[PDB]
């Protein structure tokens, strides 16, 4: 074929030319920008909470959970990088280390730590199956990393949905491409013993009529959990009820690939579409879109809220970008030069990936840091400057 | 180049 061949080159082509003008670029619009090659590259990332200071540096150990999809062949592993960070105050170093190296059943397709027991880490992984993890935890007879304490059967297809409810310990929500949402109780109680534990879900939704992409209990009720799916709606479970109905929102015409909900507000909710746009919802009044933020330039993929600052939102899309929203700046008025540029909510666009955005997450220990992966290997971990966010 | 230079280059990613 002549015309894939190509573009392809002259889509490298593009990409090779503007990572140059973003590194010219970077001293003006970063207040940190640290680069990592990783051996393998990872479909996910999350800070886990942690942050171990030394008196006498001026830097921080933090940490990510990091996995693998060699999905051919080679073993894959549930990883644990340790990393410096500065200590920032107000007015190139710095090292990483794999930690720990925690083989794992196929692809590590998502994965996040329990909120009221960061050590344990759930998984989805091989053929639709999840898994418990306890990172504390050792072989039966040496220091080698543990086999999962427990392995989750219920999905018939892989999947990518996964979440802990933050007001329900050990209670966990996944979706996958078998079109079910499957909830579970896991008892970590339960971990003291020399076998691998088998746990069943306590219930299974089969509300979707396509993949569940992604789901997300509120954070602040425990019974009220958001699931989105390439059938294109988006949809609010009460988890007292038995499967009553749920709500059902249509809320974009293609498909929803991630869901979020405000840590500070009781009621905002954002979506994130195949349309390229992340769209607003009140879930007092859900019908009701409120507002549609529009800059990438593909689908977007990846939708989480700051944990530090209700207004600010931020997204990543296969248009190989990170953006960063700011919600008080909904309303404000702009010529339709800037707003080629984006919506006006649009507050930053990193620019310093090659290649489609895997996953990112918001570093709970310091303000505005994002720490960004993609499917090159590259892992980046970056502060927009104080000059674009502050004031 | 002040604030509002940088905030359309931050708005394009410097690229």
């Amino acid at each position: 074929e002549n015309n894939e061949l190509n573009a392809e080159i002259d889509l490298q082509k593009t990409i090779q030319e503007e990572y140059k003008l973003w590194k010219q670029n970077v001293p003006f619009l970063y207040d940190l920008v640290i680069t990592h090659a990783l051996e393998w590259p990872s479909l996910t990332i999350q800070w886990l909470p942690d942050k171990k200071t030394i008196p006498g540096t001026d830097y921080s150990i933090q940490r990510l959970i990091l996995g693998t999809h060699t999905s051919g062949n080679d073993q894959n592993y549930l990883q644990i990088a340790s990393v410096q960070l500065p200590n920032f105050d107000e007015d190139g170093s710095y090292t990483i280390e794999i930690s720990q190296k925690i083989p794992h059943d196929g692809d590590v397709n998502r994965a996040r730590y329990m909120p009221q027991k960061p050590e344990i880490i759930a998984t989805m992984g091989e053929g639709g199956n999840a898994y418990i993890f306890d990172t504390t935890c050792h072989d039966a007879l040496t220091t080698g990393e543990a086999l999962p304490q427990a392995v989750l059967k219920g999905h018939t297809a892989e999947g990518f949905g996964l979440c802990w409810n933050p007001n329900l310990p050990g209670n966990l929500a996944t979706g996958a491409e078998d079109q079910v949402i499957c909830l579970w109780d896991v008892q970590t109680q339960s971990f003291t013993s020399s076998e691998t534990k088998v746990i069943s879900p306590i219930a299974k939704y089969h509300r979707h009529t396509d993949i569940v992409n992604d789901v997300q209990f509120h954070p602040q009720h425990e019974a009220l959990l958001a699931s989105v799916s390439d059938d294109c709606t988006l949809q609010i479970h009460d988890t007292r009820l038995n499967p009553e109905a749920p709500k059902v929102i249509q809320a974009h015409s293609k498909a929803i690939n991630a869901v979020a909900i405000n840590p500070f507000n009781d009621y905002l909710l954002a979506t994130a579409s195949a349309d390229k746009t992340v769209a607003l919802w009140d879930l007092r009044n859900p019908y009701q879109r409120l507002h549609t933020l529009e800059g990438h330039e593909d689908e977007v993929y990846g939708l989480e809220w700051s944990p530090h600052d209700e207004p600010i939102l931020a997204s990543s899309s296969t248009d190989r970008r990170v953006c960063i929203w700011d919600l008080e700046k909904i309303g404000e008025e702009q010529t339709p030069e800037d707003a080629e540029d984006g919506s006006p909510e649009l507050l930053f666009m990193h620019g310093g990936h090659t290649n489609r955005i895997s996953e990112f997450s918001w570093c709970p220990n310091e303000r505005w840091v994002v720490g960004s992966l993609a499917d090159d290997n590259i892992l980046q971990i970056w502060s927009p400057s104080r000059v674009i966010w502050g004031r | 180049i002040t604030k509002p230079a940088i905030r359309r280059l931050a708005r394009r990613g410097g690229v």
